């Protein structure tokens, strides 16, 4: 009684609660996908998409 | 322009008048050039890394 | 000059002192302090923003790359990598509290 | 591009900046009030005429946004791990 | 309000004029075009840091932010690769 009550989330935004949440209910973090750096090509039944070819010269 | 104009059978044309299997090898090969220049420059940079 | 945040123990490119303490903080986080709490965050007395002195000395030089620092991706990883530490040692304290 | 009057809210055809307060007002209504009264009607600044510098000027969000957003996010998360280690040394 | 950066093209939380061009521009930029190449970069006319006008005045996601700064940082680096690419063409 002569201690205050610790608040946990003070100055913590709606984000950083739900990633409190997260790591409290012991889930791993996201992490970046770096296969970009390798870029495969595409395959035959991908390269009818030019999108999907565009996207490729474009990385 | 600079996007719809790429070489195929050792010459410059249009891509849209190319035939599909034909647009698939200049892309394929459009994009092995790409590859080649990045290579050329990740040698490069990890030698200089590796000091 | 070199100068450490108070509250961040981070190098601040903005040094400021409370007129009701002795310690130095970046001016932002202090602000933002204030704009909750209305106090110093180390003497607890009553502070406001005005009562701020600013060193307008030159603040802390940039930390050097490291080697795996030298491109824009690998940044983006080392920041990654950096922040799911900081967010660790955040939670780490709540349990030592708890403790 | 187009912008807003600070006297009044309207759309601004021949834009001059307030060099004491950076607000955008539109030349026929700030020149007649510096004939008039001189000032700005917010900062009540005193200004001239020579001071009328007019001006005469991407879908994601950017790079300087984005970084601020995590400044601003590493901000909370530093002044909540103080207070936990108020807490904690006390 | 909205203002776009004349260096940049992007808008910028930061908005300052100068007084040899009437251009807006990020703070940012400009000190460093100013720092570098000393000229207004519009007008081409001297310029200095003091003829500079300031102008009047949420987080979701630490693992999203991250990936928008690599999508983001992907399309700024792609446009430099293509006006190099347009400059030699």
């Amino acid at each position: 009684t002569h201690l205050p009550v610790p608040d946990y989330d003070a100055f913590l935004t709606k984000c950083m609660l739900k990633e409190m949440d997260r790591m409290k209910k012991k889930e791993e973090m996201g992490k970046l996908d770096m296969s970009r750096c390798e870029l495969p090509a595409p395959s035959a039944v991908k390269g009818v998409d030019r999108k999907l070819w565009a996207k490729v010269l474009r990385n | 322009c600079t996007s719809e104009i790429i070489l195929s059978k050792d010459k410059f044309t249009r891509i849209a008048i190319l035939p599909r299997e034909e647009q698939m090898k200049a892309l394929n090969d459009e994009f092995q050039m790409y590859r080649g220049w990045m290579n050329q420059r990740a040698k490069r940079a990890a030698k200089v890394e590796k000091k | 000059m070199s100068f450490v945040c108070g509250i961040s123990g981070e190098l601040t490119e903005d040094p400021v002192v409370s007129q009701v303490s002795g310690h130095i903080f970046d001016r932002r986080l202090i602000v933002k302090f204030i704009a909750e709490n209305g106090t110093d965050p180390i003497s607890h007395g009553e502070l406001s923003e005005d009562q701020l002195v600013s060193l307008k000395s030159g603040g802390t030089g940039s930390a050097p790359r490291n080697v795996s620092g030298t491109s824009i991706p690998s940044l983006l990883k080392m920041l990654q990598d950096e922040w799911d530490t900081v967010m660790l040692n955040s939670f780490s304290l709540r349990q030592q509290l708890q403790i």
